[PDB]
């Protein structure tokens, strides 16, 4: 019963950290960055690339 | 101005080395007879300043002083 | 190409307004205005400070 | 025979507290007792170890020290003043002392008369 | 004679000391009789920061408060005053050295605090650093109260209010003669025409939040008159409101 | 020694300054 409330407050904290910081996701220090972000690529500009 | 994210990161430092606590160490200094006589298990130092109070740590072979670093065999 | 609609209004952080006491309205407001500019006058050599002058 | 022993004891403890003549606890209370610079010994009756009481009695009998026995140690910590007080004086630090040794006396005319009278009545 | 070569060698050791186990002749220095001559041979002005920290640890560990008193008065405080004036900050090892010197409060109060605040040349940075070092260390009530009374008795400087406020921040129970002396001190600023810094106002403030339960009516109105005669656009209403919102005894 | 005095409600400790 309280697990749903804890998840709801975790969702509130995630939304608060999503608005005051838009899309910053912390790099994990256990997994290599090229493995966890294997499918991610860099764009020179979001409109023209 | 621009704010920082303050990356959290967990690292367990709860385990730190601490010396073992000796409880009721006054028991081994003296032995008390049934009549009421006191027997001193440990040597008393004839030092210049800390005499008549300081007992000796008993090594495997030798007795050692803990205030003035007195040496014996 | 480009042409966002309502980017900054929906993207700005939302801060709620503070709760303050209500302002005097009517003749009381004009009284408070009058005894601020002409009654408790502060002597100044050049009068370089406005009403909203901050820092 | 005007004022009681259990107030003269706190008066002696206070006069020792100004004059810095209190050996409190276990280790200062024992080694200064054997140095013949100490005078009186006070032990808590509420004890967890009996040969502690035997050792205190043996130390008192060896150097003819008069022994005073009080019921429990937390009240003794209240008597001595081993408590941290507020501005009003409310204690939050409840630490009980077992061996209370009086080294030096304050020159008293009321508490001293009572404690020597009690010592003469006892002995 | 023959000991002079050994102490010259350990003097040369201390001039380049960084860490490691010290020679055993240094650890038995307070057990000596003519220890001042030995200390002058070891040349404390040429010691390093870690060596001086370990020297302070050794002298604090070996009791005899008068020797630690004279060591703090003669050696440690001039080096601190030289080091703050040069690098504008205190080193880590010397900071730990003053902490290990506060391992003995009695020699520290008469040796580091009182000579610095009685010299009159104590700057702001020295006062802030040292007062933070008192703030770090838990202190006896009687010792801090006597330091309070002594600071309240001596002449006013900009540095002294910093120590006074940071000792007020310890929030211990105060003897009432000390409260009388500090009230007399602040009432000694009743007729002063000198402009007072914000540190004096903050010290008086923290006094009024903490010790408002032990203020009698006469000194309450006296501090109200002090606020009347020496005002501040921001801090004086705070002290005034804390005065009208106080219960005695 | 000052003039104004704490007057009422208890003195827990004498305090040592001498
Ligand atoms: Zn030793």
């Amino acid at each position: 019963d309280e697990e749903a409330e804890a998840k709801m407050l975790e969702k509130y904290k995630q939304e608060r950290l999503e608005e005051m910081f838009p899309d910053e996701v912390d790099t994990p220090r256990d997994v290599a960055a090229r493995i966890r972000f294997q499918k991610y690529r860099g764009l020179k500009s979001f409109r023209t690339s | 101005a621009k704010k920082r994210k303050k990356k959290s990161y967990t690292t367990p430092k709860k385990n730190k080395h601490k010396r073992k606590k000796v409880k009721l160490a006054v028991l081994k200094y003296y032995k008390v007879d049934e009549n009421g006589k006191i027997s001193r298990l440990r040597r008393e130092c004839p030092s210049d300043e800390c005499g008549a109070g300081v007992f000796m740590a008993s090594h495997f072979d030798r007795h050692y002083c803990g205030k003035c670093c007195l040496t014996y065999c | 190409s480009l042409a966002r609609a309502g980017k900054v209004r929906g993207q700005t952080p939302k801060v709620a307004k503070q709760e303050k006491k209500k302002k005097k309205t009517g003749r009381a407001k004009r009284r408070m205005q009058y005894n601020r500019r002409f009654v408790n006058v502060v002597p100044t050599f050049g009068k370089k400070k406005g009403p909203n002058a901050n820092s | 025979g005007v004022m009681d022993v259990n107030t003269a004891l706190q008066e002696v403890l206070k006069t020792a507290l100004i004059h810095d003549g209190l050996a409190r606890g276990i280790r200062e209370a024992a080694k200064a007792l054997d140095k013949r610079q100490a005078h009186l010994c006070v032990l808590a009756s509420n004890c967890d170890e009996p040969m502690y009481v035997k050792l205190v009695e043996a130390l008192c009998a060896e150097h003819q020290i008069n022994l005073i026995k009080v019921d429990d140690n937390k009240k003794l910590g209240e008597w001595v003043g081993l408590c941290k007080i507020d501005r009003e004086g409310k204690p939050r630090k409840v630490v009980g002392c077992s061996c209370v040794v009086v080294k030096d006396y304050g020159k008293e005319s009321q508490a001293k008369d009572v404690i020597e009278e009690y010592f003469k009545c006892k002995k | 004679p023959r000991v002079l070569e050994v102490y010259r060698g350990v003097r040369e050791v201390l001039s380049k000391y960084r860490s490691g186990k010290l020679p055993k002749a240094f650890k038995i220095i307070p057990a000596l009789s003519n220890w001042e001559q030995i200390l002058y041979v070891t040349e404390p002005e040429a010691w390093t920061a870690a060596a001086m920290y370990q020297a302070t640890r050794i002298f604090a560990s070996n009791l005899k408060e008068r020797m630690a008193q004279r060591f703090y008065n003669l050696v440690l405080l001039p080096r601190v005053r030289d080091d703050v004036a040069e690098y504008k900050r205190l080193n880590f090892h010397l900071y730990m050295a003053l902490k290990k010197a506060l391992f003995k409060p009695g020699a520290w109060f008469k040796g580091i605090l009182i000579p610095l605040c009685e010299s009159g040349t104590c700057t702001l940075r020295e006062a802030i650093i040292v007062g933070s070092i008192i703030t770090k260390c838990s202190i006896p009530v009687l010792h801090s109260s006597a330091a309070m009374l002594k600071i309240a008795e001596m002449e006013y400087s900009g540095a002294n209010s910093i120590f006074l406020r940071l000792l007020l921040d310890k929030k211990y129970a105060l003897p009432y003669r000390v409260l009388d002396a500090l009230v007399f001190h602040f009432l000694g600023f009743r007729t002063e025409k000198r402009e007072l810094p914000v540190l004096w106002h903050q010290c008086l403030l923290t006094l009024v939040q903490r010790y408002k339960a032990d203020l009698a009516t006469d000194q309450k109105e006296a501090l109200l008159e002090l606020l009347r005669l020496q005002p501040h656009p921001q801090l004086s209403p705070e002290i005034r409101r804390e005065l009208q919102s106080a219960v005695p005894r | 020694s000052s003039v104004m005095r704490r007057n009422e409600q208890l003195t827990l400790h004498d305090e040592r300054f001498e």
